[PDB]
């Protein structure tokens, strides 16, 4: 499994050599390009993507699109080594500090820190409202998990996130219902012959950055595979109504 | 060990709770100030120096009725914090109670329910009192019932609602509120007990011969029924029926849990002299259509399951003879798949009489609960009322503007269509 | 002859010892003032086992009391039967050890240790035939654990040819009134194994269970638990003070219970324990006692004997009984429960009958079972140790007294060694 | 033979000490004039003819509060030399209290400490009372604690501070004082018990039903907590816990010793009749978030170690039962490396109620101390305050004008960041 940087910055010797051993092992050709990049005297300096700023004139779907293209520009991590250690139960303010230092450094990003970045970017807009979604799925005799960030601006459901695949990480605000969104995710997942087993939905995140409220991820959980989609849709629409009225607590 | 905590919501709930707690205080001997001059353990808690505090939580979004209780004759009984108030009522609006004004107060009451439940060694269940017509007693009870179901998933909740009457009404948007409350009272309850004001008015006009009754008489009768239900936990008798034994023998299918109560003998203090009041007579009186506390016709429906909770000077042989006589009647039509449908319980404690009430000092009484199918009609009329208003979308702008959406009306109506279909399905 | 020196360390040990002295003095018929108002000459025959004669014909306990805080001396001397002790045998310090093993063994206890050895030496050289010593203490603490360990090490180094009997109150998981119990317990029992001949692991949870279940007490204070422990204490060594048909001193129990040198941690019991209401619904006969002793709900250590065979068992009966009864009963007890006994020991029961019973009873019996289930009582502690020492929590308080980190690893390694050795014979 | 000496610095410290010594004189039966009409030995010295002198040192750079005490009803209690006064206040300036105006008085107090600590045989520690916001309570406490730490290396010092509240405040330069005092409170003291005014205002408004409480009520509550802490030293009970014992139980690592206190039952005399107030009830009342005396929610953290000092009519079986029900609850989250996290202590003396105050004459009460990780919020907010002002260099010229150096402002901030990081990195799983 992919390992996590924990020495702050810069990267310590142990994690450095561990990552290089990992990439040497997995890469079939292996040592040639690895050693070439190690002993490369000069390499092209990557540019710094500029953090976009909210503007009132331009519309909110284009805002979500803009954050999505910036995230795409940030070169999604497939090196197999996390660079910013995240804790689920940690209070929100620590995650805001993590998000702002991550934007300062602008390194490769995975799904969890991608949705944290999305929360950090969208925290400035009371009209926009966002929450997490998680899937636990089954394929090839092993279980895998994925996480994305849903949005409910202007009475419409949309999705942001990251993945090595293309269509599993970005949807627009064009969904009347949350059920249509999650079933679209299920169909895209089936397109790769991966079976979703369980689906989990949390809560709207508070709009105050400097707070200690933790992020909820398990407030709703279903076993999607066993049950027929009608009951799933009914329970999900009940839950969406319970959420947008702020009743759940 | 055998304890229940009662919750009173809205004006109707609080005003019935007044009569209920007066009745319990008279039953167990407690003075209005709490000082007695071990059956009390079900409802009361001793707090040293011989002071008994009720296990009650009075709630309302308006400090006008709870203020009357606070300054009334029972000011020294309830714990001062148990009485919980707001600032502005729900205003006959479901959405004001369930969404806007209710969310600022629910935590303060759930904390006290938790604090009360911690004091119980063994908790039996809840007793929620409310009314369907109101906005507090619909939205707030929906919110509270959802939260209690999430928190205490095992305990059984028994509602005692005041269903709107066919003719007499004191509000223009009762159908909307009732249809919205039905979802919570069907999903989260265990035994909803429906009541009408017209039926009890007629009962006092015929039997008690009170030509100009008011809400005090109605609340006293309802309180007498509630005291009859929970008699087996407090006192002792030949055949005892607690809440879970009570729920079984009455609920054949998980959704069919809407019985309707009855009581007998209700008579004036002067008419008792000429009347024998034997067991057979009160048993027959319980089954007549003129003593039902819902304006409904039991003759057009079959009794699925029945339960006769006796109390006072009774012995099982007369009860058996009475039930045998009842079962051979042709008007009393039972359902085929229930060859026996009579649960019996007996207590040695006869009924009590409040000093200011117009009821006779009887020697034996019976509370008759029935899961009959006639109550569908009592719902059907109300659905008709809904159909007249929702066609024009009348009064809907208040509900949508308060926060609620519009599809909730349609889905509540379809759920009532489903419920009536289910009630018609059985008894075929 | 065969005289016994008694020492007490810490609050728990001091209170249990005070109750033990009240019980013993009542048994022998001794005035609170120390004078003798007995009735039977058997009481006075073997008074010298625990008491010293003193001019004016009064009896002083052969006891020594120690603590690092002087409050417990005041409480013990102020309480009942507090005036019998000799004042010069009291040893106090400036302030308690908080709860710190290294404070009561290396820094603050090492200065007071010389006085306790000196008074013990005076008491032991003022007698002819010394059998052994008896200490009371608690493992979960700083004073009773560290000071007690230091004391037994020094005394054993000075008397290689005697026996010891530490009635230590082990720490249990459910009732817990301290945050650093596992460290102290492990550090002490590292040294109890090699410097002791018998150890009777009492526990508070099992004692509370006895009070609630059998005795049916509404409000069990520490007085009741100390009374039960005192009853066991008086039961164990009764054969040294009274005649009996088949008697057994401490060394006979030592050579019967212990097959191998490291296995000397016992679990006691006592019968008949009966509630006040249920006095009249019992026969008070040998079958009742024998059934009550082997009841799993009667052991004073919070362990389930069903998860371990008994290596060896003792039962010091007390009263006027027949001997064929005892033999047949403790034979069929073993035959009925053969699955709960060891196959490679032909006989697992050593009996002993003493004529004189307790004061308020017609007969009684004291169970002393060497069960292999006792590993559980240590296993839990080891787990707690590994929970804390993994992160070095609360550890700097011990390193601040000049105690290295390798001591903790040494004690834990030995702890696992002992648990493995006990588990080996299942 | 078991003692501790009290130092009260600044207006807040002196005013809390007033209530504290009122309470102590009440508990042992000492008259206001110090004449009784051997448990008093912890706080009072007998000097022939029954005269009782508190072991207190009242200090303030400004003479008005000390003069108020000199003219008050306890003029005859303290002997006059203890009440030390300056000439002009520190004026909410750390640099005046520490460097400029503190130098002229510090020797005159230190020697007095040297006198008092030379009268006692066995001494357990110090009880310092101060406030973070002030210029006296910060700078002068810094100087005094530095001097004592270099003097008495191995004597525990217990600060009882008053941390600034999140929203409620009565000064413009509080963050600059608090951040500068964070260096002295760490690394010199042994156990600092933070307290807020907003939390106690809420407690008095809700529990006691007082719509207009003033500082006297807050001082009375804090006095009750301190008297509960220093209770096993004066009386006797089933379990006794002196200073070093609960210091070893609480402080896991050397650099995190900031517990937050609690008390129960706080109820008015009217609501007492409708309440039972058993051991289980009061034990559960300590853990609810509406009773913490620091404006922070303990539900967003974990408890490292806890200490439950009972007093009054209590027995250990009830305490074990209550701790069991607490351990069953999943809302109250403990940390995995502390499998046992309760240090219990029972005392036989019940609480005492001052006659002029408003608290029920209850029969048992518990003081709960918790070394929870939720305290960091109470720090984090204040750092933000500092960050907003120091960015503009606002008010810095006042501090640098009194000889203070500017780099210390950034050094204190990075020290506080290090403290928060260390406090957060523990409490992680495994
Ligand atoms: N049967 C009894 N058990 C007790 C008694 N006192 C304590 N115990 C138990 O002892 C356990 C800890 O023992 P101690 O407090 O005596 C440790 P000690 O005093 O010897 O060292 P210091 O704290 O340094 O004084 C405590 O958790 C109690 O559960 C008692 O009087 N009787
Ligand atoms: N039987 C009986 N019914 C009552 C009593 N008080 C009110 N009601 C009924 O309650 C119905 C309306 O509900 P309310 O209780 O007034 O409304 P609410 O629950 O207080 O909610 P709000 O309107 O927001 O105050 C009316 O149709 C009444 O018939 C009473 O004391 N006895
Ligand atoms: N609880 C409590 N807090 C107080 C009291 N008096 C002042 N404070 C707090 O003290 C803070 C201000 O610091 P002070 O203690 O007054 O400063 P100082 O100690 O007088 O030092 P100088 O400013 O030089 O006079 C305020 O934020 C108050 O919250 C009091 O009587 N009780
Ligand atoms: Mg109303
Ligand atoms: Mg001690
Ligand atoms: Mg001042």
């Amino acid at each position: 499994l992919f390992h996590v940087n924990k020495s702050g910055f810069p990267i310590d010797s142990h994690t450095w050599e561990r990552m290089w051993m990992h990439v040497a092992k997995v890469h079939p050709k292996g040592g040639e390009m690895v050693g070439a990049i190690r002993n490369a005297a000069f390499l092209a300096k990557p540019s710094i993507p500029q953090v976009p700023n909210y503007r009132l004139s331009m519309t909110i779907p284009d805002w979500l699109q803009a954050i999505q293209n910036y995230m795409k520009t940030l070169q999604y991590n497939h090196t197999g080594t996390q660079f910013f250690e995240i804790r689920k139960m940690r209070p929100l303010s620590g995650l805001m500090e993590t998000a702002k230092e991550m934007t300062r450094e602008s390194l490769p990003i995975k799904a969890l820190e991608a949705v944290i970045l999305g929360i950090y970017l969208t925290n400035g807009q009371p009209s926009i409202e966002r929450f997490p979604i998680s899937f636990k799925t089954y394929f090839s005799g092993n279980y895998f998990h994925h996480v994305v960030l849903g949005i409910y601006c202007n009475g419409r459901y949309g999705s942001l996130g990251m993945s090595r695949r293309a269509e599993l990480m970005d949807k627009p605000l064009t969904f009347r219902t949350l059920s249509d969104l999650i079933f679209d995710f299920e169909d895209s997942y089936k397109k790769y012959l991966h079976t979703v087993k369980k689906v989990k939905i949390g809560l709207y995140v508070p709009h105050e950055p400097h707070s200690f409220q933790p992020i909820e991820w398990k407030q709703l959980v279903l076993n999607v595979s066993k049950m027929l989609r009608a009951d799933i849709r009914k329970e999900l629409e009940k839950y969406a109504r319970d959420m947008r009225m702020k009743i759940l607590k | 060990m055998r304890e229940c905590i009662s919750i009173h919501v809205g004006q109707a709930g609080v005003q019935i709770g007044n009569a209920c707690w007066e009745l319990y205080c008279l039953e167990h001997g407690i003075q209005p100030d709490g000082q007695m001059p071990d059956s009390f353990n079900t409802f009361f808690s001793e707090t040293g120096a011989g002071k008994h505090v009720p296990r009650a939580v009075f709630v309302d979004l308006e400090p006008t009725v709870i203020d009357e209780v606070r300054t009334g004759t029972y000011r020294q009984l309830f714990h001062p914090e148990q009485l919980i108030t707001g600032k502005e009522d729900a205003a006959n609006n479901y959405a004001r109670g369930h969404y806007t004004i209710g969310k600022e107060i629910i935590d303060l009451v759930l904390d006290r329910i938790r604090k009360l439940a911690d004091q119980c060694t063994g908790l039996q269940g809840f007793l929620v009192f409310h009314s369907f017509g109101g906005g507090t007693g619909s939205g707030f009870t929906s919110l509270l019932m959802e939260r209690l179901s999430v928190d205490y998933g095992k305990k059984s909740k028994l509602e005692f609602s005041i269903y709107p009457a066919p003719q007499v009404s004191t509000a223009v948007v009762e159908p909307y509120n009732s249809i919205l409350t039905t979802h919570t009272t069907l999903e989260h309850s265990d035994c909803a007990f429906m009541v009408d004001n017209e039926a009890i008015y007629d009962i006092c006009r015929r039997n008690l011969d009170i030509e100009r009754p008011t809400y005090t008489n109605l609340n006293r009768l309802i309180s007498q029924i509630v005291s009859s239900i929970t008699a087996s936990l407090r006192f002792d008798g030949a055949l005892n029926v607690d809440l879970t034994e009570f729920q079984t023998n009455l609920v054949p299918y998980p959704r069919i849990h809407f019985p309707l109560a009855t009581y007998a003998p209700v008579i004036s203090a002067e008419k008792a002299y000429h009347e024998q009041l034997s067991v057979a007579e009160i048993t027959n009186a319980c089954f007549e259509p003129a003593n039902q506390m819902v304006k409904c016709d039991p003759r057009h429906g079959k009794y699925m399951a029945c339960c006769l909770l006796y109390r006072g000077d009774v012995v099982p042989k007369d009860v058996n003879a009475a039930i045998a006589t009842i079962k051979t009647k042709r008007s009393i039509q039972f359902v085929d798949w229930c060859p026996t449908g009579f649960k019996v319980g007996i207590n040695y404690q006869p009924p009590t009489v409040v000093p200011g009430g117009d009821l006779a000092k009887v020697q034996r009484a019976v509370c008759m609960l029935s899961n009959t199918t006639a109550i569908a009609e009592a719902w059907a009329r109300l659905d008709h009322k809904f159909d007249l208003m929702y066609a024009k979308r009348a009064f809907v702008h208040w509900y949508v503007g308060e926060g609620m959406e519009e599809g909730e009306f349609s889905e509540a109506r379809e759920d009532m269509a489903a419920l009536e279909k289910d009630y018609e399905e059985v008894g075929v | 002859m065969r005289e016994i020196v008694h020492i007490q360390a810490g609050q728990c040990g001091n209170q249990i010892g005070a109750k033990f002295w009240e019980v013993i003095s009542d048994e022998h018929g001794i005035d609170p003032t120390g004078s003798y108002h007995g009735d039977s000459d058997l009481q006075l025959e073997r008074i010298n086992v625990y008491y010293n004669e003193a001019a004016g014909n009064k009896y002083v306990p052969r006891a020594i009391l120690v603590d690092l805080e002087p409050g417990t001396m005041d409480s013990v001397r102020s309480g009942p039967f507090g005036q019998i002790f000799r004042p010069d045998n009291f040893v106090f310090g400036q302030s308690g050890a908080g709860n710190n093993w290294a404070k009561g063994h290396y820094t603050e206890g090492a200065e007071l240790v010389d006085s306790v050895l000196d008074v013990v030496r005076k008491e032991s050289e003022s007698c002819d035939c010394l059998q052994g010593f008896q200490l009371t203490h608690s493992l979960g603490g700083g004073t009773g654990s560290g000071m007690g360990t230091l004391l037994i090490s020094k005394i054993r180094e000075e008397y290689p040819d005697r026996i010891m009997n530490t009635f230590s109150v082990v720490p249990s998981p459910k009732v817990s009134d301290t945050v650093v119990e596992p460290y102290n317990a492990t550090l002490s029992v590292h040294q109890l194994v090699e410097n002791t001949d018998e150890t009777y692991c009492i526990d508070n949870e099992a004692l509370y269970d006895i009070c609630f279940r059998t005795l049916k007490l509404t409000t069990p204070t520490y007085g009741d638990l100390n009374h039960l422990v005192s009853a066991t204490m008086s039961g164990v060594t009764t054969c040294l003070r009274f005649p009996g048909q088949l008697n057994a001193d401490l060394r006979k129990l030592a050579v019967n219970m212990v097959p191998f040198p490291r296995l000397h941690f016992f679990m006691p019991g006592f019968a008949p324990l009966t509630s006040r209401g249920s006095q009249q619904y019992r026969a008070l006969t040998v079958p009742e006692l024998t059934q009550q002793m082997f009841d799993a709900k009667n052991m004073m250590a919070a362990c389930d004997p069903r998860h371990g065979r008994y290596l060896t068992v003792a039962a010091v009966f007390r009263g006027r009984m027949s001997m064929k009864e005892v033999d047949e009963q403790m034979l069929n007890v073993q035959n009925k429960n053969s699955s709960y006994f060891v196959e490679w020991i032909p006989n697992n029961v050593k009996t002993a009958v003493c004529d004189i019973p307790p004061r308020g009873l017609k007969m009684s019996a004291t169970f002393i079972g060497n069960s292999t289930a006792i590993q559980e009582l240590f296993k839990r502690i080891s787990e707690q140790f590994t929970a804390m020492f993994r992160r070095k929590a609360f550890l700097h308080w011990y390193t601040g007294e000049g105690m290295d980190e390798m001591e903790f690893t040494e004690a834990e390694s030995n702890m696992n060694d002992l648990v493995s050795e006990y588990q080996q014979y299942q």
